[PDB]
């Protein structure tokens, strides 16, 4: 039977002086045990193939908003993708959700990260807004 | 060798992975460009 | 095997006096049971994780448009996700495709709704424009 | 037991007198049996169920970008979804990510196309911003 | 969120947004206020 | 869809496009048009 894990936000997180803001992540739906949400990060556990899909929704009139998705283990970082969104310059139309997904092979002592890469963005913490999840195939 | 201080109105930019002009995009800039925008 | 279902429109409706569109819906892909559109909405008959994806193709100067997703059961209402998308303000312009999709906890007797929370709202009936699907897991 | 192929760019093609704009693809991950990538397109060896997802990253001024994902056999055509961007005017500002994905019935022999339907569209290759999968169910 | 103040409540937003920012791409609810604000 | 009236069809839109509505942000399919 499948592995499943879909997060939703708890929090956000953007430390003083860096370009970058993170989601904090709480599970809402698991099935087996391959993946664990460890705050900002989701450690892999089990190694295999997963589908892995990202939706963020901003509030923001920031020229493009996005999020890029990492992993991270044996002392290198790869992007497995990024999803990119231009918005408008008035805030009551500057909303956009950017979603994207794919299939990538993902090996045990891994760190997935789902990075905004802005200081203090703008994202609506919603969990039907703004998730994170996971298949293992 | 390329530059792109946010000093001298550009920045890097990780999630378009390009050097980004600070004056090209004042009033939607992003905090790098603070500095120069403002 | 997964069961799956994948739907098209056949038409769109929005009563009078509301502030909502919703599309009727036509099965064009279907294996196993357990899933059965019947108008507006989808019944589910069987209790399981589901894959659940949706896209709207919108042709709509409307300043923000996307959809609902929601799950109706046990005497409660609960959106799953939605899916936003800022329009520019000419017509020959203003084309969107919104697409969202996530992994959910369904029950038997439970109803899904893709609602777009705007009257008369301004969508494509075409079958690889708007469609809305489900792979049970 | 799924079999999966995750596919990026390596080239775009774009014909003189044509209004289209293809990517060549290579896999970056192939597990089991089922599909080829030839080139620009994609060749069905097994029929079956597959889940297809598409993005493609498009830095373009063009008033509206997006994709056009096609199933070609037993002489016909048949589209099966595509994903609409409008885009802004000023190039500073012209970035977006447009995906899409479905489930549908594919048939032994069939060919898959990803076209942009203008000349010299301007897109990203990078794997991380424009690619295509499929997953057979 | 009030009506005569030109705000309405987006169900899609979740958010209370101003028909003064969207005159020309407006909602059925913002209908009223677009035509008559110059009356 | 009347080419001689400054019309295209688009593929992606599936759609008849005005190329007077886009001059500056047009397709290849506009370039007489909008140069001109
Ligand atoms: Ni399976």
């Amino acid at each position: 039977k499948h592995s499943v894990l879909h997060l939703v936000p708890v929090n956000i997180t953007s430390k003083a002086d860096s370009d970058v803001t993170e989601v904090m992540w709480q599970p809402v739906l698991r099935r087996g045990r391959g993946l664990e949400a460890q705050g900002d990060i989701v450690r892999v556990w089990d190694t295999g193939i997963y589908l892995l899909y990202s939706q963020v929704l901003f509030h923001d009139v920031t020229f493009t908003m996005g999020q890029v998705v990492s992993r991270e283990g044996q002392g290198r970082r790869e992007t497995l993708f990024r999803c990119i969104r231009s918005m408008p310059s008035d805030p009551d139309r500057a909303y956009n959700s950017c979603y994207s997904a794919g299939v990538f092979h993902l090996h045990q002592g891994d760190i997935i990260t789902v990075k905004i890469p802005r200081a203090n963005a703008k994202l609506s913490l919603s969990p039907h807004g703004t998730f994170l999840g996971f298949v293992k195939l | 060798s390329l530059s792109c201080r946010k000093e001298q109105g550009k920045f890097y930019d990780h999630l378009l992975r390009d050097c980004i002009s600070c004056a090209s995009i004042c009033g939607q800039h992003p905090k790098q460009c603070a500095y120069f925008c403002e």
